[PDB]
């Protein structure tokens, strides 16, 4: 009275959710769907209570009446004395990353190159760069801008899925869940690391967390930061240490959404679950860590220090911020 | 226009 039903997107998330459910003594249980939109529909039906969402997906969910409950908060610098749960979120930096060896690729020569995106409809992977590109080109044909891409959730026969690899059997090409090899922040970055794409739209933290031994995964373990450059909007290229002055946008942190009528109970249960399984949690690392998944960002980003309270009981528009909402709205006019 | 997508 009552259990919270989390929605897991794809089978790797479903497995993590099932471990969480077991450890929480079924205080949390799991529904699973193949895509984040299908999870949003399970919550709208009442077949699930909540899930953690990128800002682009919060827009879809919020147009349908779901509300933000708690936000991811990653390691800060300022606000230091404040407990993680009470500290205001800082946003993350959406960036365009290329290889340093691909000399002379800039923001202004992206046309006809190969791109890697976290998925359609996500902030850094899609809404920010494609919104900027539609605006700059004066054209809605963003599906004709890059010669080939991996943009999970697009039509699998279209050139926006031509670079996606599917799963270890080569099935599920372009599905927008972690079974697609190039899904998400770490998939899109891998798509660039392997030179499948010329440019990856991810965030600043991705490049750091998957280079210089920060990841031990096969594909990442040998990557060096100095082999990558960020593309700035003024046409310059900078080292990845310069993301504060060479980003596309500042994104609102991923956050938990629920139906409005279950938001308070979801919130209470999550605060208690993170005291057990969170960053310094009573049962992490012995038993289960809610914010780890071997770099695969399952359910939550691996870099989440806590889920934090939101100030001002914000609506989804308030949480995303007016400017981002308007940019999404403008880009969605193309389709 | 301004509605839910589902
Ligand atoms: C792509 O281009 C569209 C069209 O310019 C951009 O939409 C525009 O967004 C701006 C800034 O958010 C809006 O400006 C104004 O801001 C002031 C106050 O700070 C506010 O008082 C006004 O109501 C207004 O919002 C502008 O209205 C909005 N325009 C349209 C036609 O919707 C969009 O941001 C660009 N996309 C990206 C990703 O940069
Ligand atoms: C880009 O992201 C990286 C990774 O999150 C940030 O570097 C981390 O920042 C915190 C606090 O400043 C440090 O304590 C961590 O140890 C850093 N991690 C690594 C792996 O180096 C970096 O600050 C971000 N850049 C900007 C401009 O926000
Ligand atoms: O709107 C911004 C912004 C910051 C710096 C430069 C440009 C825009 C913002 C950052 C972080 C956040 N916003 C909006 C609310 C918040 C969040 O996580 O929801
Ligand atoms: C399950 O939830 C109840 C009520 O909040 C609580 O008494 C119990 O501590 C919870 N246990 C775990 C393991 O999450
Ligand atoms: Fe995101
Ligand atoms: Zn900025
Ligand atoms: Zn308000």
């Amino acid at each position: 009275y009552t259990r919270v039903v989390w929605c897991a997107v794809g089978p790797e998330e479903q497995k993590k959710c099932q471990q969480w459910s077991q450890q929480s003594g079924q205080n949390v249980t799991c529904a699973t769907a193949s895509t984040t939109d299908d999870c949003i529909v399970l919550v709208l039906k009442g077949e699930a209570d909540a899930l953690n969402l990128d800002g682009g997906y919060i827009y879809t969910a919020g147009k349908c009446g779901l509300v933000p409950v708690l936000a991811e908060n990653r390691k800060s610098s300022k606000h230091s004395s404040l407990d993680c749960v009470l500290r205001p979120t800082e946003g993350y930096l959406a960036v365009a990353v290329v290889k340093k060896a691909n000399e002379g690729l800039t923001w202004n020569s992206l046309k006809d190159k190969k791109s890697c995106h976290t998925a359609v409809d996500r902030t850094a992977g899609w809404n920010i760069p494609m919104g900027l590109i539609v605006n700059q080109t004066g054209s809605c044909a963003f599906d004709e801008f890059f010669s080939q891409s991996c943009a999970p959730g697009a039509d699998p026969k279209s050139r926006l899925c031509a670079l996606c690899a599917g799963d270890d059997q080569g099935l599920d090409k372009c599905v927008p869940n972690s079974k697609e090899k190039y899904y998400g922040y770490t998939g899109a970055f891998r798509c660039l690391a392997e030179d499948v794409g010329d440019v990856a739209f991810v965030k600043n933290d991705t490049v750091w967390e998957n280079t210089n031994g920060e990841s031990t995964a096969d594909w990442a373990k040998n990557l060096k930061r100095e082999d990558f450059r960020l593309l700035c909007l003024d046409g310059t290229r900078k080292p990845v240490t310069e993301a504060q002055s060479c980003h596309l946008a500042v994104a609102p942190n991923h956050a938990v959404v629920s139906r409005s009528d279950r938001a308070a109970h979801v919130e209470q249960v999550l605060l208690h679950q993170q005291a057990l399984f969170g960053k310094n949690g009573k049962n992490c690392p012995d038993k289960f860590c809610l914010f780890k998944s071997e770099t695969k960002n399952l359910l939550f980003n691996d870099n989440t220090e806590c889920l934090a309270k939101l100030g001002g009981r914000p609506t989804y528009e308030e949480y995303l911020g007016t400017e981002y909402v308007t940019a999404i709205a403008n880009l969605k006019k193309c389709s | 226009l301004e509605a839910c997508a589902f």
